[PDB]
């Protein structure tokens, strides 16, 4: 039997997702498989210049493209993960 | 003499942080699990580049 | 696999300093701190040698209360620096003028450029001057010829003292040698403690002999300086080579405290 | 796991070793120029040791001090000993019956032979192991390598080593327990030591950890070769850990 | 007007040596003993400032990223050498 | 030996003692043995933190004798003390009352000896006393103070030793106030005491006349903030090799007689937490 009564609580954790933030409109997501080959931190942009035309007598020299060069930034995100395995082996076992 | 008397305060300071739409583009590495040798906490060490 | 920090550069890249950061891929690395992020006025021995002033003896201080780290890969403008971890087998690279023979045990010193000056990739008042990566026993000794120039250096008023610091002056190992720069703060702060010991160890310990607030205040002038005299000996050597690499760019080590 | 590296040995210099495997070897950037980076054995530096007594010194001696009495121990016996010139680095591996003696001397670990068959103990000589113990031991029993002079003449007089094996981890403690048995060597040592007014001498001891052995079957014994026996202690699962030179007084 | 006290003026005084890091350390000091006048009598955080901001404003104006010289923001009247 | 060890504890531990052992299990505990599984009695040093005697002395003797360990894993009554592999990043939580100067040596204190806390908790009658961790300069200076306190009884009034120590026993630094442990009078700092006088007398002939005038002759020349104190507390040979091997053995000799109070340096920092209570920790 029992006596005394037994009331407590264990909250859980609000799962908050980054591309689903107000943050993520200040990002453009890309996710790769792997990062090994393509490794070098160049990245390029074709940038085109719109043509004013006017007829002020020159026109743009070019139709011009400029290629600038940008450098990454990267960070790793290193996050501790302890599970107990001396119970994980009873997601292996899971007999009857 | 008169004198000039200097205090350094410290601010803790709420920052605004605005950013245009496609600012910064992040890629995101698969996330690695890294396992190491098994001692009785068995930690991963999970990241992503 | 292990702890790695990265750097980023304010400066524009120049690509003749990529191409040399690409050679010295196996370099090390001289580091304040092992939090993730490094700036450029971080990383460096600029940070050690900015204040003229300062002298060896801070000098090697500041490398044993910094971060020693091995350079691994550049990536744009950042740069990959994997700290190493006591007991695993990495390769590192010579930049100092000692060569390296194999199993030795090797040990970090600031460089010198007394005589031996070896510039690096500095752009815009930062210099990647990288630790003379020496010897064990030729680090204490390089230690040990600094401080009796500092001890002797004064008297360079007579002629016998100034022939035994000119006699002194030089440090000579195997097929790679160096000139010692001359002290005439640091090193005047470390001799007036080495002066406090010698004068007050015929003054102190008299009566103590016989039997085995005054004799505190003495003793903690004493004591005090000792322990600020004996914390720039241990030379606290980093690395143990397994293989040196030939024409001793390079050499497998294991790492040490 | 166990980092090791293939040494260039001297063919004059790869026996004792060679015949049964287990020895500390020591480098050195010695005086003549010509051949100035030498390894050398534990049985090597016995015959500078003063502690193995003058019989087993030249048998040893006489088993190859003929390369010691070449330029060696002149180098090292007629030289003066340095704890500086010497440094230990571990127990070797790969016998090597090649034509220059390679051996793959070990860094850190329990040294083995490949294909973890047989373990490589380590053969302290009789004379450097014995007489610096402390009590009776279990399992873990700690190595330690201690260059101890004594004050005699010529400003150092003389050069001895010991190889102490004790429980005691910590410096203070092992320097002081050094000190209970040496008060003898700090008598001499106190009276040239107040003997140099300028001159100068270099002090007396200079302990290092080596690493640490299975210990319980830790046992003494003997070896043969040319130059006949030798007896030694067997030390059977010896870990390596090259400690730093630390020096009392 | 020049100056507002001669000390104040030149080298060799209360301020411009004395709480000046380099007569400080000749001296003697501590390390949390932070002195709120000594990152301006100092000369050494007047001049390391100003190279910083100048280029980084430089490159700035290069383009028309850039970082490292944000740095004047944790500690920023005072590497603005206004005296907050 | 041994590096992951499984301590049971005899005694009774409740919901407030298994919440009380989560503290503690960042933090450190020196073994007797280093067994897989170790009696809780004999684990710490706890045993002999009530040595009826209680000297200093003999605590730092004792840890100097111990090999720590990193607690963990409060899972039942069990103990998972990590007997540390030296060279790898552990975390380890204070107890130790200082924010431990990030970027140091933090080292072994043997007892606080300011006041006798119950560390964990008193269950039959022991509580889990651990050594505090504080750094390297502060355990130098801690036991400097030791040899120093009984250093004056040797030659002055006990009295006035009394009232000395009425100062000087009571540690300086911020967040680092101790009161040492009424000093012990023992053969234990006799015998080391000794060789410290051993090596200054050696130093009163090692030193160089050199050595010697140098701030007697650097005085004459300029002034110091040091050198004024140091003014209060033909002539010169041409041997600089005799005189390395002077500097040699003087080393020699203050290495000695700076490791006389100078105890073993422990974990080496990787990260302190921002709140000071948890340490990423190498080179035990």
């Amino acid at each position: 039997s029992f006596e005394a009564i037994f009331g407590t609580y264990c909250n859980k954790i609000e799962w908050v997702t980054f591309l689903g933030t107000a943050l993520a409109t200040a990002a453009h997501a890309i996710m790769f498989h792997d990062l090994n080959k393509m490794t070098t931190g160049k990245m390029l942009f074709y940038i085109q210049v719109p043509r004013v035309a006017t007829g002020a007598g020159i026109p743009t020299s070019r139709q011009t493209t400029v290629m600038v060069s940008k450098y990454s930034e990267k960070s790793p995100i290193t996050i501790p993960f302890e599970i107990s395995a001396a119970c994980l082996t009873h997601l292996k076992e899971t007999f009857e | 003499f008169a004198l000039t008397v200097v205090r350094t305060d410290t601010f803790e300071t709420d920052t605004l942080l605005y950013s245009t739409k496609a600012s910064t583009a992040v890629i995101i590495n698969t996330p690695i699990v890294t396992k190491e040798d098994r001692d009785i906490n068995t930690v991963f060490h999970v990241s992503q580049n | 696999m292990e702890t790695t920090v990265l750097v980023t550069f304010e400066q524009r890249l120049t690509t003749g300093d990529v191409g040399k950061l690409s050679r010295l891929i196996g370099a090390v690395i001289p580091i304040p701190y092992r939090h993730h992020l490094l700036g450029s006025s971080q990383v460096g021995l600029d940070a050690v040698v900015k204040d003229k002033t300062r002298d060896y003896s801070r000098m090697r201080a500041r490398m044993r209360e910094m971060t020693l780290t091995i350079m691994r890969r550049v990536e744009g403008n950042q740069m990959i620096l994997g700290v190493p971890t006591h007991g695993q087998c990495y390769t590192i690279r010579n930049t100092g003028p000692v060569s390296w023979e194999k199993g030795d045990v090797l040990t970090t010193l600031p460089p010198v450029f007394s005589g031996e000056v070896t510039g690096l990739v500095s752009v815009s008042d930062w210099d990647l001057v990288l630790p003379w990566i020496v010897p064990m026993a030729l680090a204490t000794e390089i230690n040990q010829r600094m401080m009796m120039l500092a001890l002797l250096s004064l008297d360079r008023s007579h002629e016998e003292v100034r022939a035994a610091t000119a006699q002194l002056r030089v440090v000579r190992y195997r097929d790679a040698t160096l000139t010692l720069p001359e002290i005439t703060i640091d090193m005047r702060n470390v001799c007036i403690s080495l002066s406090m010991i010698a004068n007050l160890s015929s003054e102190v310990t008299l009566a103590y002999v016989r039997k085995l607030t005054e004799e505190l205040n003495k003793l903690t002038a004493l004591f005090v300086m000792i322990r600020q005299i004996t914390d720039v000996i241990s030379e606290q050597p980093a690395f143990l080579v397994c293989d040196v690499s030939p024409d001793d760019k390079s050499a497998l080590c294991i790492y040490k405290g | 796991q166990a980092i090791t590296a293939r040494f260039f040995v001297r063919e004059s210099l790869g026996e004792v070793e060679q015949k049964n495997l287990g020895v500390l070897m020591f480098r050195l950037d010695t005086g003549i120029e010509m051949p100035s980076t030498v390894l050398v054995s534990l049985f090597f530096l016995s015959m500078v040791a003063e502690n193995v007594s003058a019989a087993t010194k030249n048998t040893l001696a006489a088993i190859y001090g003929r390369e010691g009495e070449a330029i060696r121990t002149w180098l090292r016996d007629g030289a003066w000993r340095l704890h500086r010139v010497v440094h230990p680095l571990g127990c070797t591996n790969s016998i090597t019956p090649g034509a220059t003696c390679l051996i793959t001397c070990s860094m850190r670990g329990h040294s083995y032979n490949m294909l973890k068959t047989e373990i490589y103990p380590l053969l302290v000589p009789k004379e450097i192991y014995l007489d610096l113990d402390g009590e009776s031991t279990d399992e873990i029993r700690f190595v330690y390598f201690v260059i101890t002079y004594d004050y005699n003449s010529d400003r150092q007089g003389r050069p001895s080593a010991f190889v102490v094996v004790s429980r005691i981890t910590h410096r203070h403690t092992l320097i002081n327990v050094l000190r209970y048995r040496f008060r003898v060597s700090r008598f001499h040592f106190l009276n040239n030591s107040i003997s140099g007014y300028g001159p100068s001498t270099g002090c007396l001891g200079t302990l290092q950890r080596l690493g640490w052995f299975c210990s319980r079957d830790s046992r003494s014994g003997i070896v043969a070769s040319r130059a006949g026996q030798l007896s030694v202690v067997k030390l059977e699962k010896f870990y390596v850990d090259v400690g730093p030179l630390v020096e009392f007084a | 007007v020049s100056t507002n006290n001669p000390w104040g003026s030149q080298r060799g005084s209360l301020g411009d040596v004395i709480y000046n890091t380099r007569n400080r350390e000749k001296l003697g000091h501590n390390p949390s003993f932070y002195s709120p006048c000594a990152q301006f009598f100092t000369t050494d955080d007047i001049i390391n400032a100003n190279k910083t901001l100048f280029k980084t404003v430089e490159e700035y104006l290069n383009r028309s990223i850039c970082v490292e010289g944000t740095n004047s923001i944790v500690e920023k009247p005072c590497r603005f050498l206004q005296e907050a």
